[PDB]
């Protein structure tokens, strides 16, 4: 009982960097906090919020968050709140 | 935590936000991003998109796949058509 059983390995995004970058967290809470660390930011002091590069919906549950493949992309709103919102016209 | 969530997005109307969340129990995915909305029965009504006409928490309207609720909460209901 030391790894964890239900681990999935996501990538996470910064507001300022346009690269990808990965995190491993089995729970939402904990993708942020891990994400926090290995995304090395200095504007830890805001909070970022989650959302989909496909839907772009804000997950508050880790239900998507978990019914996602291990290979998955997201995207934290740093204090900047410049998020990319879809407009279908 | 469960091994069986359904993919169900919800939807707001005062403010344009848009929680996605897929929760196997039914009332408990309403229940949650709904509660997040901070809406009351009375004053706030939960409804459908597409028609917006009715929505109980109780189960969805034989829309199992996806479940896009826009909450409402005004004189009148919603219709998206």
């Amino acid at each position: 009982s030391g790894e964890i059983r239900t681990l999935k390995p996501c990538l996470l995004r910064r507001n300022y960097s346009r690269e990808q970058h990965g995190v491993a967290a089995s729970c939402l809470e904990d993708l942020r906090s891990k994400a926090c660390d290995i995304l090395a930011i200095d504007k830890s002091l805001t909070p970022v919020t989650l959302v989909l590069a496909e839907d772009g919906t804000i997950v508050d549950d880790d239900d998507y968050f978990l019914c996602l493949p291990s290979n998955t992309k997201f995207v934290a709103l740093a204090s900047n709140e410049k998020w990319a919102y879809n407009n279908s016209d | 935590m469960l091994q069986k969530p359904k993919s169900v997005k919800l939807r707001a109307l005062r403010s344009p936000r848009k929680f996605g969340v897929a929760g196997r129990s039914c009332q408990e995915v309403l229940r949650k991003g709904c509660l997040r909305f901070q809406l009351p029965e009375r004053g706030s009504r939960l409804c459908l998109y597409e028609d917006g006409t009715e929505l109980t928490e109780d189960y969805f309207p034989s829309v199992p796949d996806n479940a896009e609720l826009v909450l409402l909460t005004l004189g009148q209901a919603w219709q998206g058509h």
